[PDB]
């Protein structure tokens, strides 16, 4: 999971 | 007055989709690249063209090359569609969103289609969807226990979250926000209003935690979406004849 | 995963709606008195305790009072209630509202009812409803051709959207107001509210200048904007 | 009518  | 009102959609065309989609930027913004968000733009591809509209998408344009595109469309006659659709895949921050070289305010964007400078869309759904981030807020986890018209008017602003916080994206999966959406657009784009379906992506993102992390405070983190209504009739967006 | 769910309003109240009431300012902020305000006040109240809300009403509250009264609301428990309103009438600019002597940005409002600062309210409705100006836009008439999120469950209802001037009769009371009220009155304990929030949107969204001293803003126009974090229906079916 |  990455953040945007 | 009948609170059954809904928009008609009987329109020869059901309408344009926008896509813009940002995987890489400019070195200097020195902004992470969006691996995964090629999934969102298929996935968004497919579920709304299969709800009748003329998909168009692009990748990495530069701001000045995004505004050009979309004065383009702010120009063209709608007049023989239900409505228009414009969807935002990239970097974001405050009230801005990321071209591949520098931001872009939102409402620079949407103001080109209010009533008085796209006349072809008053009274037309002006439907906005962003998934960005929005400000450097990480949400934590919690537990229970006749008439003229306003040229504002008509608009639907759909965010991936919530003012002033992150927003997730998983690197194959694409991001929580579309994921959901796309599901709920699959099996009840074609019946359900859709401020109800935009209402279960809210829950469906909400069940959603980051569930590994390399930095451990981010593990169980959380994502709530947010949409803003001045629609003003109920909105579907049943088969076309 | 069931598309018709809705919130749980079985409590044993519905909770509680304060009204923020601001008729006259601090003469230094030069902002013009907001005459049909109290009006907005009454026909809230009688709409909001109705359906069932404890409806508590503050007037002319200076920023420091204001933010007491706020904080001290969200450190009640709510655990036995169904949900929370809180309304705001007064003048506005870009995202904040004014109490009597300074402003207030909105967010310092609600940021007091996350979910990690107001645990009684996880998982319950959170709504903001607020009559005030955002900018300094006139708009035109056109014509046609698990876990939670801490973030969740917030509605915030607005008169207008953003930047632009919202309207007040001076004795009938704001536009958004009257058709709110009257929309809660028909249909506020059927409908849902966000369904609801729409028909005011198409109410409110008919109205214009019809007279006006000054020519430019005669037929000028407004459309109420309600930003939904909501996870579920939500109905107020009699208690 | 006023403005707010
Ligand atoms: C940029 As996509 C595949
Ligand atoms: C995928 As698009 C044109
Ligand atoms: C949210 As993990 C890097
Ligand atoms: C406040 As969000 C759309
Ligand atoms: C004076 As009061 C409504
Ligand atoms: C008018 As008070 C409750
Ligand atoms: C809007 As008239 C003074
Ligand atoms: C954008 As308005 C709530
Ligand atoms: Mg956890």
């Amino acid at each position: 999971v990455e953040i945007d | 007055f009948d609170p059954a009102e809904k928009y008609k959609m009987d329109h020869r065309r059901r309408g344009i989709a926008l896509i813009f989609n940002h995987e890489r930027f400019f070195w200097h913004l020195t902004l992470p690249e969006r691996r995964g968000t090629c999934a969102d733009r298929d996935n968004l591809t497919r579920r709304f063209s299969d709800l009748g509209f003329e998909v168009k998408c692009f990748n990495d344009l530069k701001a000045e090359e995004l505004l050009l595109k979309i004065h383009e469309v702010s120009t063209v006659s709608h007049a023989d569609a239900d409505c228009f659709v414009c969807v935002f895949l990239s970097h974001g921050e405050g009230n801005h969103i990321y071209a591949y070289d520098a931001k872009i305010e939102i409402q620079t964007l949407t103001g080109l289609f209010k009533g008085d400078k796209c006349h072809s869309l008053v009274g037309k759904p002006k439907i906005f969807i962003i998934q960005a981030c929005r400000g450097n807020q990480h949400d934590v986890p919690v537990i229970p226990l006749v008439y003229t018209l306003p040229a504002g008017a008509d608009f639907l602003m759909c965010y991936s979250v919530a003012e002033g916080y992150y927003s997730h994206r998983e690197t194959v999966n694409g991001s929580w926000y579309i994921q959901d959406l796309c599901e709920m657009l699959g099996k009840y784009g074609s019946s359900l209003e859709f401020t109800e379906l935009l209402t279960l992506v809210n829950r469906k993102v909400s069940q959603r935690r980051v569930d590994f992390c390399k930095d451990p405070s981010a593990i169980g983190k959380k994502q709530v979406p947010c949409f803003a209504s001045m629609l003003t009739k109920k909105l579907h967006f049943f088969p076309k004849s």
